[PDB]
């Protein structure tokens, strides 16, 4: 095994928060004096089919808004949207309050979700934003408003809060200014997810970790080019490598002493033949949701 | 679905 | 997929310290004015081989351990043995501690490991308790002294601590009074764990979560009786199944409308024939390290 | 294996 690891949550539990909005209740982010959570909280069953936000908003006073912070009721004094998050300004700044940045993330990229039921934190996991901007994840009993992050150094990076539910059953949502992460909106119609892909330099940083930790068997005598590799990449549903993929593997190559296009052929002919009933840190399958940051993290 |  | 979960981190973090005895650094618990460390910390590199621990322990005085809490030098008033754990008393509560008790978890079991290094928290990973008493987990870079643990209501329930790897890269450690989990001592001599077998009441948790998350190709017609399954069950090193594992899955069998024995027979079928390369929440093998409480937390 |  080589375990899948979330970044510690506690910075992050100090901030969930419950947001009820008449029957809708789901889960906030309490940072300084703002309240962050999906806006489709002010939506009636109705109004989700095609709602006008702004409209709905304008309706809504502040005490149309119940915020719980264990068992604080806050006092919500403003309420205002940033694209797809409402903002409900509250009179007391959470004093738990971590340091942080909101920032937007890449498809491919990893991040730790705090799973939180009405507010009330549940679980930790770590996972990656889908090629097509879509998460595979939590059962989702009131998950909606629950946030993803990466802990850099003693900053919380906020990158992600969950919205809603495609008809795949994989989740969508937003960066925490609002804007969704593809081509989804907060409306209940039938949307379409792309084509979900393989993380094709995710699948090497994890070979790496195998070889690191001595799950040697798949490494073979060829090499292969980016070139050559890429056209069989693209038959079985894998992402284009580029010399940057190739560079960003340089650490996990010079510590193992095997170059990134020797590893590509690796991965070339496993996906060329199977894995004949063999497994690789305990997997049947080949792993997409660790980033080379992630196994160079975890190999030191 | 944005059930809740 | 269904996300394995660790519980939330934050409780215990706050508890976690670095111990230095000379050159060997790991990581502390600090609960009220007692920091808990493996007793191995005390060793130097001949000493593990066969470690008089009383004679050793003897030698050390309170200020040949250095513990650091963030950027606190604590200081060190008093030290003892509790078994295999070492406690350092030292003059301040940890002012972060949370409610806590030290419990001890039976095979099959699973909990949340915070691993540090150097006393820094790192990353949380959610596991089992293997058959055996060994753990398949972190990488352990100076991971020693990293505890696992449930959330039970308010409560830490406080059950592992990591003291070693075993030659087949395998975890063991103790319970937070110091006894180990299976036959293992802190004594870098050659110790085999017993046959590792599947966590069987794990396995059919884990298939009512693919039937609730809507994954139900392996549901076949057939039933089957406790004893003809435990014949099968014994031929592909999977643990006997009992009345209480039977008593323990009828939440899921009751919201599934599913029998136990029914689902018992569609495992059956699974070990004798395998996947057909098909694979159930996105893996291509069985999965044991949910317990049916898990399953049950998970899906409400 | 009890390093570190």
């Amino acid at each position: 095994g080589f375990r899948k690891m979330a970044f510690p949550s506690g910075k992050v539990e100090g901030c969930m928060v419950q947001v009820t909005c008449g029957t809708t209740t789901l889960n906030g982010l309490w940072l300084d004096d703002v309240v962050y959570c999906p806006r489709h909280v002010i939506c009636t069953s109705e109004d989700m089919l095609n709602p006008n936000y702004e409209d709905l908003l304008i309706r809504k006073s502040n005490h149309n808004f119940l915020v719980q912070a264990g068992n604080v009721q806050l006092r919500v004094i403003g309420h205002s949207m940033q694209n797809c998050v409402l903002k409900l300004k509250v009179d007391t700044a959470n004093p738990k309050t971590p340091k942080y940045k909101f920032v937007r993330i890449q498809p491919g990229q990893t991040f730790s979700v705090l799973a939180c039921y009405n507010g009330s934190p549940s679980g930790v996991y770590q996972c990656a934003m889908r090629p097509n901007f879509t998460i595979k994840g939590s059962f989702l009993n009131g998950s909606c408003g629950s946030v993803g992050f990466n802990i850099d150094y003693d900053c919380v990076s906020f990158c992600y809060m969950h919205h809603m539910e495609l008809p795949t059953g994989v989740h969508a949502g937003t960066d925490l200014e609002g804007n969704f992460y593809g081509p989804f909106v907060d409306r209940q119609t039938a949307q379409a997810a792309g084509t979900d892909t393989t993380i094709t330099v995710n699948v090497l940083a994890w070979l790496y970790a195998a070889v690191i930790n001595g799950d040697r068997w798949f490494l073979n005598r060829f090499t292969t080019t980016l070139n050559d590799f890429n056209l069989v990449a693209m038959k079985y549903n894998y992402e284009p490598l580029t010399q940057d993929h190739v560079d960003i593997l340089g650490p996990l190559s010079a510590q193992t002493g095997i170059a990134v296009l020797d590893m590509c052929a690796s991965l070339k002919e496993l996906l060329q033949n199977g894995m004949n009933g063999r497994t690789i840190l305990g997997s049947a399958l080949l792993e997409d949701e660790f980033t080379p940051f992630d196994v160079v993290r975890q190999c030191s | 679905d944005e059930v809740d």
